């Protein structure tokens, strides 16, 4: 037969065109290939995941590179705010004369592309000042890149590869990496913020040629080992300070201010500089828990065997965990996906309304691009982190060595867990629903004045409790004879103070009756994909209609049209119809935050006020409104910048409506199609001289649902990320 | 088509509330809405559906209120014949409220 | 000594652009149709 | 082949057999039902994995299972 | 026992706390690699004590040279890829073993001590044996951490 | 070609992984000794197509100076489109009394000779 | 201040309430090999608890430099 693929023999013997497709799809599942073991499963692991690094440091160095090289970097540190980011020179032989006018923009030679990746913002606040320091950090971390790459040949190697007691050892790498991989290295950045970022923001060159002979502050070290911390709080940036320059400038590295450098609108260098300390010693400590070879440190299986509460209300409790969750690289898998798609939802929440770089907030369409990246990601991670849930059930789950734990409890109730998801989401659904349609009847009717307009008074009281004092509640920050006032207002509150009563920045935004209604629409998608997820993971093993799930595994197509027909009836399949409510639910949460920011930026945030409580509104005054300069991106009287932006608009809706052909048509129709096609090859002459190698068929099932859902979500992403680039940077 | 048609002819339709053809702008935006109701139809199988009518029954179990003709997904074919029907009422209901609404107001 | 030439973009995009897709999908192909011993 | 299994349930109907597309079951001596009849599967690698023997099968659970597996140009059902 | 009470496990002073020669063929290239690390550290304090006496140490490589120091690693790669390599395809009393490896070691320490001496108080180390030695109760490494920006 | 280097005018160098390839080498060695003649010596279609399928249907030192004269090809192609001179005028500024790429990739080649044996 | 006083106070009372007091809980939990001291108090305890003698130590000279 032929070889590939070499990890399936199986596959190999197949005479088809599935084969391909099959060795494509089932490379980087290491559990399922011929002749694995458990060593070689963790050691194929361990290179893929130097390859990863790899990848991830060539890609930085390419992003400094052609900055370093195509760009306007030492163009725009003079005047960021006039000046446009430039990624990347356009090189494009299909290009027209006006074409190349209109992309050669200013200052630039040729044709360029304007970035939105906030990476002239972050390099220019980390003390990025030329493109020379740009380009030795691309050579850096391309050299980094091979040597990642050259360390997962290496650790392939029969003399380098480790055993299994290396991978299964659990407190020495908690204990690694708390202690040097989150703490030395947040040291390590604090490091170069005192030596080198904040320097650089005080107008003074700290690079490797004089960072030994340059102080970071007038008494250094005298104070550190005095015990006499204050003083490098003493003198901190002045509310004049020109950013970049010595004017207004002063001499503490590690303040405690609250709030945002006045200029830059972003949060200060030395408040970032003690948290990253703050946070430095934390992990280091902390990485001192766990008991490696010395005797001392804590033991994670006896602390899961004692967790375990009285009166048998979670059975056995925590017992049997460690043995599952340390055997199981799907529930570890899991487990790291929730954390880190958690993590980037924070990330993208906190930088839109804390915006740590110099003169970010002022690139909207930077701030509008990094939230919506973010977000995608975020929610792609976590639909992972249920599908590797679910992966975890059908495979690694052992019954016996889990009998009374929380994991067989949460399988004992189920049932009750899908009732009260699909209750909540019902809930959710029709009132949310209700009130909206209810609403446009009202905004139809001509009366604006029935319509039901509930007020967020639950939110208004959590943002008085912040410091708010535009709602009247005046309780605990926004009263000014508080205990929490008066004690944290000698230091960090006056900037905070500032800072959150400032109705021009989105720290706190103002909220009402839409942003209810929103937030409740945001409610309903989570909840709902999150009943899909749930129900996926816990009817994974079997249900009532399929008791024996388990024994086809986690992607088969069916079972049959036996028992009333069984159609997307696998954990995958469940999986697959949560991508859909994922990708509806970030569409939500992010129409909501680009119109409720655009309204911000525009200046009439009572047009996002009024018109947010219909879907009509919505609909008009969003969609409609702000794809006006789109689509006029090229047109029969020429053509401009946002041409590349309108074509990506069609693109996206063309792939999303070619992704509806997978999702709607399936299998047999194209196998009888495909049928006719090789008979007219193979009796057609003069061309039935050349034959396949590979017999023709149509997709599978799986397949099908796949490749529709991917064609989906590329136009879906492209879609909206061309709509969102063109309308904030075509109106700002 | 997607500019100079679509685009600038739905102006009448969108902003036909407040007087009388608001009806079509409401039928715009429901026919919209049952187009895009009837892809869950199209797009999912009738598996997933069971065995969630299996969750929601035991909740009816537990409070003595399952039904004795028993709930069912909805057959493969019905599920597509309801995608399409759906589907089919949405699209045309949504360019019979943008054309009725546009030469209305422009005729 | 790390600016590339002027003339670097009229190689280097038809280069990963045609040349290499090209070697790339004729080796990919050759290696996909091969018959194992 | 696609792996086909009969389990001890069978209570010999014969339903699965004259469901089955293919004549890859047959029915067999046996003394575990009262219908002396059980069914096997000795021609699993003609079989499809259409499952109109599961289809046919009247006992809760199954008493006949096929489990999709490795393609070969039988089980896809190609005539080229 | 380099504190009293630990037998040495499987210039042997049963100093291994952290357990990295547990392995047999592993420690025997761990102390060849002692060996060669203590070599260069034995040269390179031989290399300091001699420059300084007959430009620091750390300002050395900077000054003015013939190719100049664009070109003279790759000469150096060459030269010593030749020279190790040799070595590792290589790869008399013990009272001279142990010489040679308590030596290195001390070294070893000696030239860690030039590093974080020479940077914490930016003079010569001869200069700093004299400031040691003109003061002892003063000038000490509690006054040039407290007083860094003195030397500075 | 290396001391303690094994094998898989051959040497035992195949890093990468035939009587074309030979063959090959040969007929690219020929034309690089001749052009590399014609450089040093510097300061028609059916004809050919015929002498090229005549070839195609049908020594020691050859390959030697065959891959010495590849490798001077190389050389004279590299530092003319980086030096903008000529081999002579190379040759003079080199006697008498991409330079990142030199100093890592010799480095990079010795680290190399290096990995082999310990691998 | 006095910060070699405020250390080595919060190191010798740390050192001392590990020593005396905590060493049989701290035998009891966890049921360098070998001291002269008679309740084997090694030199990973004695890392141990002056760590958290020094870093009590700092906190209190920080938040004294800090005066709140
Ligand atoms: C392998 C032994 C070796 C050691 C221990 C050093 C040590 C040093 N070199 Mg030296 N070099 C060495 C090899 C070589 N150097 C040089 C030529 C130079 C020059 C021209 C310079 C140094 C400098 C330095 C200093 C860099 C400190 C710094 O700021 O780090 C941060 C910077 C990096 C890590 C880069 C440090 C004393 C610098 C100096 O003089 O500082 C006072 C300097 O300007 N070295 C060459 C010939 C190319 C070497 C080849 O073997
Ligand atoms: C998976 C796809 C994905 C992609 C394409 C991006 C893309 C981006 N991210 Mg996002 N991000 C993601 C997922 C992703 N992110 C996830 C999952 C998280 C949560 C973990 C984040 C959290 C995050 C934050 C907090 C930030 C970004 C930022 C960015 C932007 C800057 C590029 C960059 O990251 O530099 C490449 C980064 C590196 C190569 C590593 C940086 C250095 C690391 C952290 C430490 C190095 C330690 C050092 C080696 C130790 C030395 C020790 C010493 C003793 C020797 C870029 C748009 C930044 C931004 O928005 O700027 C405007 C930004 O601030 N991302
Ligand atoms: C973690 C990364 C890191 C690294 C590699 C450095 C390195 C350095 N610092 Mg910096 N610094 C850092 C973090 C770091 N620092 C942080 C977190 C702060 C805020 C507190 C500072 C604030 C700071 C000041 C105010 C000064 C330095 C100075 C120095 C230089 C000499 C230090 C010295 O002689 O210590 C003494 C030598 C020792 C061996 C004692 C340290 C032992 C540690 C604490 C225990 C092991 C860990 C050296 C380049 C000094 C300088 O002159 O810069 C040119 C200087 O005046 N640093
Ligand atoms: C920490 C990161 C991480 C790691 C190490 C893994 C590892 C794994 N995953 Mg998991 N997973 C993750 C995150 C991760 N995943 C995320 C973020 C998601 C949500 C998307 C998932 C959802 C998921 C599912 C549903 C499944 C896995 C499976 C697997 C296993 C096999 C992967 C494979 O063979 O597919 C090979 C990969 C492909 C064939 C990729 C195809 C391309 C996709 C469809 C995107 C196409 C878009 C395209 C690139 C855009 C082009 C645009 C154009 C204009 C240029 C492997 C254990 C599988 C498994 O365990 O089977 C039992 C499995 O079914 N993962
Ligand atoms: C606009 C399109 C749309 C709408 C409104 C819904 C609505 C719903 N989806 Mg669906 N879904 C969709 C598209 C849509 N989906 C798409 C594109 C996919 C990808 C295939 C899915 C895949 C999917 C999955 C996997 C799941 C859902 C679920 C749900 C329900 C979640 C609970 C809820 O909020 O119900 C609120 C109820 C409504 C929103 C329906 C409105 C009720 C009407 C207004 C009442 C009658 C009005 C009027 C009298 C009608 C008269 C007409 C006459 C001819 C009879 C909800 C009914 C979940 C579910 O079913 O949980 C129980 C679930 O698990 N959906
Ligand atoms: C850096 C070069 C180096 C290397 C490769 C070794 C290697 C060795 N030493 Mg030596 N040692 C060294 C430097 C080195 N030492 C120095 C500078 C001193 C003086 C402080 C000593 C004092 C010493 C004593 C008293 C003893 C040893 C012993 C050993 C052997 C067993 C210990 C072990 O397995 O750890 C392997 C060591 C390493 C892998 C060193 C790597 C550096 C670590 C990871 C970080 C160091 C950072 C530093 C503390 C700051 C092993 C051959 C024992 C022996 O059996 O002698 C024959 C023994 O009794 N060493
Ligand atoms: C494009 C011209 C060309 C071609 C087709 C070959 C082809 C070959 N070389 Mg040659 N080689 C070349 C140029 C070429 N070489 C040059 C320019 C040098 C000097 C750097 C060499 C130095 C070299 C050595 C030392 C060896 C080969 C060897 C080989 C053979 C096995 C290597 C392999 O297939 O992978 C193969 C016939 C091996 C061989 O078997 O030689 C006959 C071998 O030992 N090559
Ligand atoms: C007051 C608190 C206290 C503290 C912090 C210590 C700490 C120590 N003692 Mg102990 N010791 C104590 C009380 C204390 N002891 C008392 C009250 C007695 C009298 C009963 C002793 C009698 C004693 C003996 C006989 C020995 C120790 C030893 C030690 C050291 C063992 C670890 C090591 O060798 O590192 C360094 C360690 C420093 C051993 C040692 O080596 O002393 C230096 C040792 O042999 N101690
Ligand atoms: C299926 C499955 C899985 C998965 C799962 C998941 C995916 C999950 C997720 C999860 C999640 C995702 C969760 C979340 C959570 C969260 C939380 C729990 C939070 C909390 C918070 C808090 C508690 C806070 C508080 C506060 C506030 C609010 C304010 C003030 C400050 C503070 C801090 C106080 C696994 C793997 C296991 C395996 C089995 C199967
Ligand atoms: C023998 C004996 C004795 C004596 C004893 C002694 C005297 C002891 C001492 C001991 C000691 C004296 C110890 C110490 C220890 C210490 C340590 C171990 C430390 C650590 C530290 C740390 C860990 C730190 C950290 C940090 C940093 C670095 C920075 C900042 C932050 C912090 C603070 C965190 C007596 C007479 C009683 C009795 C008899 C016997
Ligand atoms: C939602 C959905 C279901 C679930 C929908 C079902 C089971 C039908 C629900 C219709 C109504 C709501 C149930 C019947 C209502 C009764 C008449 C009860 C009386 C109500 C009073 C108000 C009169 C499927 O069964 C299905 C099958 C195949 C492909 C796609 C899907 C699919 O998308």
């Amino acid at each position: 037969h032929k070889l590939f693929p070499k990890f399936s023999q199986g596959l190999a013997q197949d005479p088809t065109t599935r084969r391909i497709w099959y060795g494509l799809a089932m490379a980087h599942d290491f559990e399922s290939h011929d002749g694995m073991t458990e060593e070689n499963l963790y050691q194929k692991i361990f290179a893929s995941h130097f390859g990863q690094l790899s990848i991830i440091f060539l890609w930085t160095s390419g992003n400094l590179f052609h900055v370093a090289w195509q760009g306007n970097f030492e163009q725009w540190v003079t005047d960021p705010v006039h000046i446009r980011p430039i990624a990347h020179a356009i090189w494009d032989p299909h290009f027209g004369q006006p074409a190349v006018e209109a992309f050669t923009r200013g200052g630039a030679s040729g044709p360029v592309n304007i970035s939105t990746s906030g990476v002239y913002q972050w390099w220019y606040t980390i003390g990025m000042r030329t493109n020379q320091d740009l380009y030795v950090g691309s050579v850096f971390l391309a050299l980094v890149s091979a040597i990642f790459l050259f360390a997962g040949w290496l650790h392939l190697q029969p003399n380098f590869q480790p055993s299994l007691s290396w991978f299964k050892d659990a407190e020495s790498r908690l204990n690694h990496h708390l202690s040097g991989l989150f703490g030395v290295s947040s040291l390590a950045w604090t490091g170069h913020l005192v030596h080198v970022a904040i320097p650089e923001s005080r107008g003074q060159h700290v690079g490797w040629d004089n960072f030994l002979s340059v102080l970071p502050h007038p008494q250094g070290l005298t104070p550190f080992f005095t015990g006499n911390w204050a003083a490098y709080a003493q003198s901190p940036d002045t509310a004049s300070h020109v950013f970049g320059t010595a004017q207004g400038s002063g001499q503490a590295i590690l303040t405690f201010l609250g709030g945002f450098h006045p200029q830059t609108q972003s949060l200060w260098l030395t408040d970032m500089a003690h948290h990253h300390l703050a946070i430095a010693v934390i992990f280091i400590v902390a990485g001192h828990m766990y008991r490696t070879n010395f005797g001392i440190g804590h033991r994670m299986q006896a602390i899961l065997e004692a967790h375990t509460p009285p009166s048998g209300s979670l059975g056995a409790g925590h017992k049997g965990l460690f043995d599952t969750v340390n055997n199981s690289l799907h529930f570890q898998l899991g487990l790291a996906l929730a954390s880190v798609g958690t993590i980037t939802s924070l990330v993208a929440q906190h930088m839109y309304s804390l915006p740590p770089y110099a003169f970010q907030a002022i690139d909207f369409t930077t701030q509008a691009a990094l939230y919506t990246h973010h977000q995608y990601i975020a929610g792609f991670i976590m639909c992972g982190a249920f599908a590797h849930g679910a992966i975890f059930f059908i495979r690694d789950y052992d019954p016996e060595q889990n009998k009374g734990n929380v994991l067989a409890r949460m399988l004992d109730h189920k049932e009750a867990l899908i009732s009260h998801l699909s209750w909540v989401s019902l809930f959710l659904g029709f009132h949310t629903l209700g009130l909206y349609v209810h609403n446009d009847v009202m905004q139809a009717f001509g009366t604006p004045e029935k319509q039901i307009l509930i007020e967020p008074v639950f939110a208004q009281w959590i943002q008085a409790a912040h410091g708010k004092a535009l709602y009247g509640f005046d309780f605990l920050l926004s009263s000014k004879t508080s205990a929490a006032f008066a004690n944290g207002q000698s230091l960090w509150l006056p900037g905070w103070l500032d800072a959150i009563n400032n109705n021009q920045n989105s720290l706190f935004l103002t909220i009402g009756p839409g942003d209810f209604l929103v937030h409740h629409a945001i409610a309903l998608g989570l909840h709902t994909t999150t009943l899909i997820l749930v129900k996926g993971a816990l009817d994974a093993r079997g249900s009532k209609l399929m008791p024996d799930k388990k024994d086809f595994g986690y992607s088969f197509p069916c079972d049959g049209p036996g028992r009333g027909g069984t159609c997307d009836i696998s954990a995958y399949d469940a999986f697959y119809l949560a991508v859909f409510w994922m990708l509806n639910t970030i569409g939500w949460v992010t129409f909501y935050w680009h119109w409720k920011h655009l309204t911000l930026w525009q200046g009439n945030v009572a047009q996002f006020d009024e018109s947010s409580t219909y879907l009509m509104g919505w609909l008009r005054d969003y969609l409609w409104l702000n794809s006006s300069q789109l689509i006029n991106g090229y047109n029969p009287f020429g053509m401009n910048s946002l041409s590349v932006w309108a074509w990506t608009f069609l693109f996206g809706h063309l792939i999303y409506a070619t992704g509806f052909m997978f999702l709607i048509s399936w299998r047999g129709y194209w196998q009888e199609l495909i049928e006719t096609l090789v008979w007219a090859h193979e009796k057609t002459p003069l061309a039935n001289l050349v034959y396949w190698k590979d017999k023709p068929v149509a997709l599978s099932i799986v397949q099908a649902r796949l490749v529709g859902l991917a064609h989906f979500s590329v136009g879906y992403i492209f879609t909206y990320a061309a709509f969102l680039i063109a309308s904030t940077s075509g109106r700002f | 088509w997607l500019r100079d048609f679509l685009w600038a002819q739905s102006s009448q339709v969108i902003q036909s509330y407040g007087s009388a053809l608001s009806a079509y702008g409401l039928i715009f935006l429901g026919a919209h809405f049952v187009w895009a109701f009837s892809l869950m139809f199209l797009f999912s199988g009738r598996g997933y559906w069971q065995e969630l009518i299996e969750s929601i029954v035991w909740a009816h179990n537990k409070l003595k209120v399952a039904p004795a003709i028993q709930p069912r997904a909805l057959s493969i074919t019905q599920g597509r014949a309801v995608g399409v029907a759906h589907y089919l009422l949405g699209g045309i209901a949504t360019t019979w409220s943008f054309f009725l609404a546009r030469i209305i107001s422009v005729g | 000594p790390f600016v590339p030439p002027s003339w670097a973009p009229s190689v280097f995009v038809p280069l990963t652009g045609l040349v290499l897709p090209a070697i790339a999908m004729a080796t990919l192909f050759v290696y996909i149709e091969k018959e194992a011993p | 082949a696609h792996i086909v299994k009969i389990y001890d349930t069978c209570i010999g109907c014969t339903q699965c057999v004259r469901a089955c597309p293919l004549d890859v079951l047959e029915m067999v001596p046996w003394d575990g039902c009262k219908a002396s009849q059980m069914a096997s599967a000795p021609r699993t690698e003609d079989c499809v994995g259409c499952k109109r023997c599961e289809t046919a099968c009247p006992t809760d659970f199954l008493s006949v299972r096929v489990y999709l597996g490795s393609e070969s140009t039988r089980s896809m059902g190609l005539s080229y | 026992t380099w504190l009293p009470g630990l037998n040495p496990p499987a210039g042997d002073n049963g100093f291994d706390p952290l357990g990295l020669g547990q392995d047999e063929g592993r420690l025997k290239w761990y102390a060849e690699a002692e060996k060669t690390n203590g070599r260069w550290a034995m040269m390179a304090v031989a290399g300091i004590l001699g420059q300084e006496l007959l430009p620091a140490w750390w300002e050395a490589g900077a000054k003015e040279y013939d190719i100049p120091a664009q070109a003279l690693t790759p000469i150096e790669f060459i030269v010593m890829g030749f020279l190790e390599i040799k070595r590792y395809q290589g790869f008399n009393s013990p009272s001279m073993a142990t010489k040679e490896v308590k030596n290195g070691r001390l070294a070893m320490v000696a030239f860690i001590g030039f590093c974080v001496q020479a940077l914490a108080t930016r003079t010569q180390p001869i200069e700093g044996l004299t400031a040691h030695l003109a003061d002892p109760f003063g000038k000490n490494i509690t006054y040039y951490l407290t007083h860094l920006p003195e030397t500075l | 070609w290396y001391p303690g280097a094994t094998a898989p005018g051959d040497y035992g160098f195949d890093p990468l992984r035939l009587k074309w390839f030979r063959e090959a080498e040969l007929t690219n060695g020929r034309w690089a000794m001749a052009a590399v003649v014609g450089i040093l010596f510097t300061d028609e279609v059916a004809v050919f197509a015929v002498l090229e399928g005549k070839r195609y249907e049908i020594k020691l030192k050859e390959l030697k100076n065959g891959r010495l004269a590849m490798l001077a090809f190389l050389g004279f192609c590299s530092q003319a489109a980086v030096y903008g001179k000529g081999p002579i005028e190379t040759l003079q500024l080199h006697l008498a009394d991409v330079g990142p790429e030199t100093a890592v990739t010799v480095a990079v080649l010795c680290v190399l000779p290096m990995i082999i044996e310990a691998t | 201040l006095d910060p070699q006083i405020v250390i080595s106070g919060s190191t010798a009372a740390f050192l001392a309430i590990g020593r005396f007091v905590f060493l049989g809980y701290q035998r009891r939990e966890a049921n360098i090999f070998a001291t002269n001291d008679p309740a084997g108090f090694n030199i990973i305890d004695v890392a141990g608890w002056g760590a958290l003698g020094h870093a009590v130590g700092f906190a209190v000279l920080a938040i004294n430099s800090l005066q709140g």
